């Protein structure tokens, strides 16, 4: 419950930041560019923290089993239950990665290791380039 | 016109921003080339080293030259005034006009 509690508080503050950026964008007059950058960076790094913390506690979330309350009436709130129950993605993202995979399209494994060696080589090359010139 | 010193100062500054533009352009080409390098054709691999080296050497010496300019600012300290003579020069030209008026052989 502790992990889900931390997820709750962090997601609540993320939703609060979203409500903020919403009600300062809803104005008919656009504020200064710098305030928009500050709000963007803060909210976006907060989203990063959301992702990282959700990553950290996957085991606690998975272990939990969902069950409706005995006191909760489904006869009158079945629509509300179904609203939270449904999880299928929005369609546009679906065909989005479908076209993405269409465009992308032992052989695969050796290309994978070739990518490994290119990555390592590029990292070493840029380390050497940084070391070549004194930046301090 | 301005004294020459300011002229080469502004030339050096213009060179500075042109070098910055060249650095941005070379960043564009290196970002371009890395894409196909990730794609998997090794022909343009040698060009990558040259592009990276030229990009870094363009990034460094530009900042170095700008640092030299800001340093020049440090020792350049200590190194209507025209109005004080302005009326005088006006005076001069007016009398010149009178001369042109005074001589009828020069009014042609």
């Amino acid at each position: 419950g502790q992990a889900l509690d931390a997820v709750r508080m962090r997601l609540a503050q993320l939703t609060h930041s979203l409500r903020r950026i919403r009600d300062e964008m809803s104005k008919a007059e656009l504020p200064q560019w710098y305030t928009l950058q500050s709000q963007l960076n803060v909210t976006l790094s907060q989203l990063v923290s959301v992702t990282s913390t959700l990553q950290h506690f996957q085991e606690t979330l998975d272990s939990t089993v969902v069950y409706p309350l005995p006191k909760f009436p489904t006869t009158s709130h079945e629509s509300l239950v179904t609203t939270l129950l449904r999880k299928k993605n929005i369609p546009e993202v679906d065909e989005w990665m479908k076209y993405v995979r269409e465009t992308s399209g032992e052989e695969i494994e050796k290309l994978l290791q070739q990518d490994r060696e290119i990555t390592n080589w590029a990292r070493t090359t840029f380390r050497n380039e940084y070391g070549k010139h004194d930046f301090k | 016109m301005q004294p020459p010193y300011i002229q080469e100062r502004l030339k050096s500054l213009n060179d500075i921003e042109t070098q910055l533009c060249s650095m941005l352009q070379e960043a564009s080409q290196v970002t371009f080339i890395f894409g196909e390098l990730k794609r998997g054709n090794e022909s343009v691999k040698p060009q990558f080293e040259n592009h990276v080296k030229q990009f870094y050497e363009r990034l460094d010496k530009s900042t170095t030259q700008l640092r030299k300019e800001i340093q020049l600012l440090d020792e350049n300290v200590g190194t209507n005034k025209k109005a004080l003579g302005q009326d005088t020069e006006k005076m001069e030209e007016q009398l010149d006009l009178l001369s042109a008026i005074l001589d009828p052989s020069k009014s042609k």
